[PDB]
Formats: C-alpha cells, structure tokens, sequence
DNA sequence: CACTATTTTAAGAAAGTGCTT
DNA sequence: AAGCACTTTCTTAAAATAGTG
C-alpha cells in the first residue's frame, strides 16, 4: 500500500533540504508520519535512485 | 503525461524498450487475428540487435513486400507527428 | 471500449474494416513512439485479407530491410504463439 | 469521422535481492 | 547498518479503443 499525500509532501519536502539523513533525523521523521524507520530510510534510497535521472 | 523524446538514461531506456516491445507486439498480433491480416515488426534496438515478430513466414511476407507495385499508404516518424500535432 | 472483445476473427466484415483502420494507426502511432523514445529503427508490414500493403518504418523501409537480411547472428524471433504463452503464463 | 464509457498500457511507487562500503 | 544498483510486484494515471450518434 502507497503513503498518503501528507507523508509523500513531508518526505520530498525533507528531501530537497538534505538528500541523506541520520539515524536521529530518520526515526523522528518516522516517528512524525507515523512510518517505521526502515520505511523512510527505504523512502530516501528509492528518491535518490530516481532522482539520477 | 509522457514527451515522445529520447529517454537519456540508458536504464530507464532498456526498461521502457522492453515494455513497449513486448506491448507492440501484442498489438499487432491482435491486429493480425481480430482483422485477418499478415503482420511483420522488425525493431533494431539502439546497439543495432534484431528484435522480430511475424504474425506467419517471415520471408513470405518480405517477398510479397518486394513484389509490390501498387502506390500505399506509408507512414514514417517524420509523418505521425505531423499528424498527431494536426489533432491540435 | 465500452466493452471487453475477444481476440478471434471479427466475422461482421463492416465492424472488421473499422477496427482495422481504427488500430492499424494505433500501431503505428505505438512503433512511432518506441522508435523515438529508445532510439530503434523499426520496420512494419501489414498486408490485409485482400493482400493490400500498409506500411510504417522509423526514417526508411530499404534500410531496415537490408539490416535485417544481412543480419547472421542468432535473434529474439516472436510468433502469435508465443505472444499467447507469454499472456496465458500471465495467470 | 467525432465522442466517450470502458478497458488496456506503461510509468512510477514501495519493497525484494544480494552485493559493497 | 546502510548504501547501492538493480529487480519485482503492484497501483494507477494516461492512452487506446468498442460501440455509438
């Protein structure tokens, strides 16, 4: 299943400010959109994948 | 929305290319049952590979190819988007 | 469509005429975009029941025809059948 | 030969795999 | 641990088109 519109915003909006986050940045961001860790940090790697055109 | 423009990421090209391969394919087998036509596709990728699809004998459809003498409808890129860009 | 069609010989000859022009320019249209998004040079012939020739190829028949009658090394060949085990393994 | 309700296609999203750093 | 470089499995917007006026 697919992360709503708000978790999708908050996630490109984190992503256009730092491409790679910390183990700190990355569990509070979780803990705000209510995603576990390894959601954001998969997120993250999958947005950087794409982004190389 | 989707530009009809080189995709520039070698990547995301071979993907595309093998989706779209197999999706044109099938059309045109489509094609060839539903309307009782003969149908080939030659298709050489960017490395020049030969990727075929006949709906019969290949060398049966070139030879009528060859032997035609009739004028017929003949459509190259050039002429699509020209008639795609009429439909404004 | 406004309805799901089986792929098998259209029996009504009006109803095959129109699919016929409808999605021979479909196909067309699809080798057109193929050709142009992944940089292939593409041949296709069409001839209908009363063996009239349709044709499309990305800049030049000859040209592609030649390639491809000079061409010794073994190749991806498709035939309906083929096509139909690919959709049916498909579940 | 134009329209549009409906089906079909293919691009894109989250997760899977199996390496390397 | 997490990155990386694909790959798989889907979802769903976008495109095609079957029946229609």
């Amino acid at each position: 299943v697919l992360f709503s519109q708000a978790q999708v915003y908050e996630l490109e909006r984190r992503f256009k400010q730092q491409r790679y986050l910390s183990a700190p940045e990355r569990d509070q961001l979780a803990s705000v959109l209510k995603l576990t860790s390894t959601q954001v940090k998969i997120w993250f790697q999958n947005r950087r994948y794409k982004s190389k055109r | 929305k989707i530009q009809i423009t080189r995709i520039m990421d070698e990547r995301n090209r071979q993907v595309t290319f093998t989706k779209r391969k197999f999706g044109l394919m099938k059309k045109a087998y489509e094609l060839s049952v539903l309307c009782d036509c003969e149908i080939a596709l030659i298709i050489f990728n960017s490395s020049n590979k030969l990727f075929q699809y006949a709906s019969t004998d290949m060398d049966k459809v070139l030879l009528k190819y060859t032997e035609y003498s009739e004028p017929h409808e003949s459509r190259t890129n050039t002429d699509i988007l020209e008639t795609l860009k009429r439909r404004e």
